[PDB]
């Protein structure tokens, strides 16, 4: 049995290896933000992809001011996506891209911004939404001939902002148009929602570099935000 | 074509599962209390078994 | 097993109005909640229109904003949409859709290549 | 065409359901009824293993009732030793996003799947003191659900492609193929005289199939949402469902029909795993509400909960004993029950 | 020497401070119990907070329990208990020990929860884990061991002193010292109980706090109310302390200093010196309520608890 | 209450009657 004792006694020792490296693990597990990156065709995913990376499961993985980002996107599956959505859970905040132009499939993409906001495992994650193509958008509704009410009969209506930042060379039309949309989509995240994730949305076009800076303050807020709801501290 | 034969291929199936010869239920459900009654003394998780039996206590 | 059949659909004069049913069987028609879909030729799947679990909120799409009006049937588990002032650019294959967990605030693939909750459906000529 | 099949397969379907109606003869709830009553079966806790950081998908016995393994969704594999409460294999991954694993029912394998539609296999027992990859399959066009041996050569893998298939190790390929759902297909169990098993898919529908011939031999109906639990009983004519409906229900192959189904009335959200048990007398089952069940076979009563678990639970087996059961949720810990 | 006019506390003094110490014991039991209730009841709610909230709930409940009965019979009869048996003795020997331990104990969590606060909002990390951190428990365990430790001197301080008054001969019990150091207790101890109690808390509370605002307060439309909401909530707290702890010190202070012994007069002053005493015990009192009633205000997610 | 002298009565008597601190 004395074989037996120092065989029990090596095992403990291969517990005892294996929860070392298991610790060191942890270290780096809990040090990195991932992000998903849902998007369709029309719009623009690629482009923010390589500015992000100039500085079935594809992966980009950038650093601003010592912090570490990882970011997954997923193009080798099939049109359904009920079942895989549920892998991610512990996803620091999810990142949407919508085509402001192309007003066709603009509804589409809404309705998937919904299931996103509403649901069981994707009720406590943060949002970036990122509308883009922004010169395309002046240029179209500048030209004429794109009526928007024919889509959205609720634009001839609408009250220009109180409140902006618009350039100095900008025309009232083109501000009318791109804070509707925006207003169209911030609509839904304020209905519902107790209060627990948010939304923080920004305008880009394709000649931008400065998107970086931008996740960096977006996951600062979200993570001040967690932390003080559990510190009782309103 | 391919849409023609998925369909016949479908029917076909539907075809062999409707011809099936099946016992009534009545002997699956004496089939099964015949085995749980055969089963029953060796299931520890069925019964409390003793204390100095049980590897995990 | 699960089914769902539409009715409705044929020629339509410009200015017309026509309602299209589909009934269900199969499943307890009190916890879902449905929607209708639309195919025109040269395009893919749309979106119109969409009622929720006790027929409390409604929604629907902007290009059909003043002429559709959607309600379901509880005690005869049956959908409706009805058309009144009909346009010549909608000519279309029509689906009753159904969303997949039951008890629940939201659906995804109502619009699919191919889902397995999808009627047949019917086609509309304007 | 199209409506000349349509007309035939409705007369078809016509008359499967004749052939169905036919074959009825009584319910089983009465003839059930003269058995004496089980009785409580409460149970309690055990030996509880720690060492993980995310959630977990998947863990499977073993056959000597002794080991375990366990998968989790940092890329880490870890073997388990149920006796003593201790780690022996701990092995990372090359995929971060892993959905089921498996043992071997020859106790020297371990397989593990995931999101990148490839399947790994990792021989335990080694010449070169060190688990390596030895064996990687490819070839499906979606995420991977289910991946269980038959012996050190055959293994059956399920895809969300709507397909299943037959593998052989030494040639890595694709022998035969089953298809024909319609859907997605998530989990699988095979017979204990290894000749047919079973599939469960998001159809709607569960398929009985064969491995030689290859062709689907019947289908069953009955759950309304998607089905995401299956298992068989010992004796091989029975299999148990659960699907998203919080209902579960069972099917005897030799009547090909459904004889009882256990259901409830504060029960809103539904399974994720069942397992059966050595006498053919316990059920288990886990749920969304962060507990779960232990049923009786035979009747149609429910006497026994397991809790402790926090957050959703995922996986959950029954030894080749009868010893004990293992159960692991969405927190990073597997109980361990008897 | 003798004075002409002897001191007094009048009746209706007496009634008044009975009155308000009769309505604030109910509550400071009530809130502290109902906190306490909740966080070892629910089974989810446990975390690191909850430890430090926990300790700072039971410290002040000890506070409540000794503080008021003793005082509140001092100034209605003018026996201290049992005097004439060997309980008076031991109550006299055990219970300033024990006030002075839950006074540490209120002191010190609360500067701890101040440091922790701060490491919440300005650290990179998502702060989780549910259960406790070894941190967390060697921190709780560490500041009660250290309160009790810090009492002893006035735990064996305290005796019986003979003494005739006016004819009549009576039984008091005092701290008179018969060692050095017990010397050197009596010599500074107004001092003492003043700065360590008032001036270190005060400082951290205050530096810890403005070092969290700066980054709190310094999208963004919809955040700054809250940011504004918090800062100003946590700056209260600081302010209600200090104005509630005040006037006790206020008053030790003002007796060991200007009181003089050849005075004739000095009865009056001893008079005034007397009644503000009671006053500062009190809204001492006011510290073991207010924190528990922040939280109804504040969370509202303590609010379902609180209703539950 | 304490006060070093025991002989001026005074100080003695406030102490007598003066909360425990």
């Amino acid at each position: 049995t004395e074989d037996q004792r120092n065989e029990e006694k090596a095992q403990r020792e291969a517990n005892k290896k294996i929860e070392k490296q298991l610790q060191k693990d942890k270290q780096v597990y809990r040090a990195t933000h991932r992000l998903l990156l849902l998007g369709a065709d029309n719009s623009g995913k690629s482009t923010i992809v390589k500015q992000m990376r100039i500085l079935g499961i594809f992966e980009t993985k950038f650093q601003v001011d010592k912090v570490n980002f990882h970011m997954f996107d997923v193009g080798g599956q099939r049109d359904e996506r009920r079942k895989w959505i549920q892998c991610f859970n512990d996803v620091t905040a999810i990142i949407f891209v919508v085509d402001s132009s192309d007003y066709n499939r603009l509804q589409e993409a809404l309705n998937l911004f919904k299931s996103i906001w509403n649901n069981r495992w994707l009720r406590t994650i943060s949002v970036i939404l990122f509308l883009n193509k922004q010169d395309l958008l002046a240029e179209k509704v500048l030209a004429g001939k794109s009526k928007i009410e024919d889509y959205f009969p609720e634009f001839a209506r609408y009250t220009t902002p109180e409140d902006a930042t618009p350039e100095p060379g900008e025309d009232p039309r083109v501000t009318r148009a791109k804070y509707f949309i925006r207003d169209e989509f911030l609509r839904i995240s304020t209905a519902s929602g107790d209060g627990r994730h948010y939304c923080y949305p920004h305008f880009t076009c394709a000649v931008d570099t400065e998107n970086a800076r931008r996740i960096f303050n977006d996951c600062k807020d979200i993570i001040l935000q967690m932390n003080l709801r559990e510190y009782n501290l309103v | 074509t391919a849409s023609i034969a998925q369909a016949r291929k479908l029917v076909e199936q539907l075809k062999m599962e409707a011809n099936i010869d099946r016992i009534k239920v009545s002997k699956a459900a004496a089939d099964l209390m015949a085995y749980c009654e055969a089963h029953a003394k060796e299931d520890p998780l069925l019964t409390p078994v003793p204390a100095s039996e049980n590897p995990f206590r | 097993q699960v089914q769902l059949q539409e009715s409705g659909g044929g020629l339509v004069q410009p200015g017309g109005s026509l309602r299209l049913s589909c009934a269900a069987s199969g499943f307890t028609f009190s916890n879902y909640k449905m929607n209708w879909v639309r195919q025109a030729p040269g395009k893919g799947l749309e979106w119109v229109s969409d009622i929720s679990q006790s027929g409390a909120s409604i929604s629907y799409t902007g290009s059909v904003k003043g002429r559709f009006t959607i309600s379901r049937d509880n005690a005869k588990n049956t959908l409706y949409l009805q058309m009144n002032s009909l346009k010549p650019e909608d000519t279309a294959v029509y689906y009753c859709a159904r969303c997949p967990a039951p008890f629940t605030r939201d659906c995804f693939d109502v619009t699919s290549t191919t889902y397995a909750y999808r009627g047949q459906g019917t086609q509309v000529t304007v | 065409e199209l409506d000349q099949l349509r007309q035939e397969a409705e007369q078809l379907k016509n008359q499967i359901r004749d052939a169905r109606k036919a074959c009825a003869d009584a319910t089983l709830s009465q003839i059930t009824n003269n058995i004496d009553p089980v009785g409580r079966i409460q149970m309690r806790t055990r030996r509880t293993l720690r060492g993980h950081l995310a959630k977990i998908y998947a863990m499977h016995w073993g056959t000597d009732s002794r080991l375990l393994v366990s998968a989790s969704q940092d890329g880490k594999l870890i073997i388990w030793d149920s006796y003593t409460t201790n780690k022996v294999h701990a092995i990372p991954l090359r995929s971060s996003w892993v959905m089921t694993c498996a043992y071997a029912p020859s106790g020297n394998y371990v397989a593990c799947g995931g999101l990148d539609n490839i399947c790994s296999i990792y021989n335990l027992k080694t010449r070169e003191g060190n688990v390596r990859v030895s064996r990687e399959l490819a070839g499906h066009t979606g995420y991977l659900s289910c991946c269980r041996f038959l012996d050190d050569n055959q293994i059956v893998t399920s895809s969300g492609d709507t397909t299943c298939a037959l593998w052989d190790i030494e040639t890595g390929q694709q022998t035969t193929t089953f298809t024909g759902h319609t859907g997605d297909v998530m989990s699988l169990s095979l017979a204990p005289d290894t000749r047919l098993f079973v599939s469960g898919a998001c159809d709607a529908s569960a398929k009985l199939w064969d491995v030689r011939e290859g062709m689907c031999r019947q289908t069953f109906t009955g759950h309304e949402s998607d089905i995401n639990a299956i298992c068989f009983f010992p004796n091989g004519n029975a299999f148990a469902t659960g699907s998203d409906d919080a209902t579960c229900r069972l099917f005897d192959l030799r009547a090909d029909q459904e004889l009882m189904t256990y259901s409830h009335d504060n029960i809103i959200c539904g399974i994720t795993s069942v397992s059966f048990s050595k006498s053919g007398r316990l059920l288990l089952a886990g749920y969304d509400d962060f507990n779960c069940n232990v049923w009786d076979a035979l009747k149609a009563d429910r006497a026994g909960v397991l809790a402790g678990h926090d957050n959703r639970v995922s996986c959950l087996g029954v030894t080749d004993d009868g010893m004990a059961v293992a159960t692991g949720s969405w927190d990073s810990f597997l109980k361990i029950w008897n | 020497n003798y004075c002409p006019q002897q001191t007094k506390i009048t009746s209706a003094f007496k009634y008044i401070n009975t009155v308000i110490s009769c309505t604030i014991f109910i509550v400071g039991m009530v809130g502290n119990a109902t906190l306490l209730r909740i966080i070892y009841q629910n089974k989810c709610m446990r975390n690191g907070p909850n430890a430090l909230i926990a300790s700072l709930a039971l410290g002040d409940l000890i506070y409540v329990v000794i503080d008021l009965p003793i005082n509140v019979f001092k100034l209605l009869a003018g026996r201290w208990p049992f005097d004439h048996n060997d309980f008076g003795v031991f109550l006299c020997k055990l219970f300033p020990f024990l006030q002075k331990s839950s006074v540490g104990i209120t002191v010190l969590n609360l500067c701890a929860l101040s440091v922790d606060r701060y490491r919440a909002v300005a650290s990179w990390s998502r702060v989780q884990g549910i259960g406790i951190p070894l941190v967390t428990a060697i921190e709780i365990v560490s500041i009660w061991i250290l309160s009790f430790i810090l009492a002893i001197p006035e735990a064996i301080g305290f005796v019986m002193v003979p003494f005739e008054y006016r004819g009549e001969q009576h039984k008091t019990c005092m701290l008179n010292a018969t060692s050095k150091f017990m010397e050197f207790y009596q010599d500074v101890k107004d001092w003492w109980l003043f700065g360590f109690y008032f001036c270190m808390p005060l400082v951290c509370t205050a530096i810890f706090y403005t070092l969290m605002t700066c980054e709190m307060l310094n999208a963004l439309s919809e955040h700054l109310k809250q940011r504004r909401e918090v800062a100003k909530t946590v700056f209260c707290l600081v302010v209600i302390f200090a104005l509630c702890w005040f006037p006790l010190h206020l008053s030790r202070i003002l007796k060991k200093t200007v009181y003089n012994e050849m005075d004739k007069n000095r009865c009056e002053l001893l008079s005034f010196l007397l009644l503000m005493d009671y006053i500062g015990i009190n809204l001492a009192t006011m510290n073991s309520c207010i924190n528990p009633i922040a939280l109804y205000f504040v969370s509202k997610k303590f609010k379902n608890c609180f209703q539950s | 209450c304490s006060c070093s002298s025991l002989m001026d009565k005074e100080c003695v008597y406030f102490c007598h009657l003066d909360i425990i601190w």
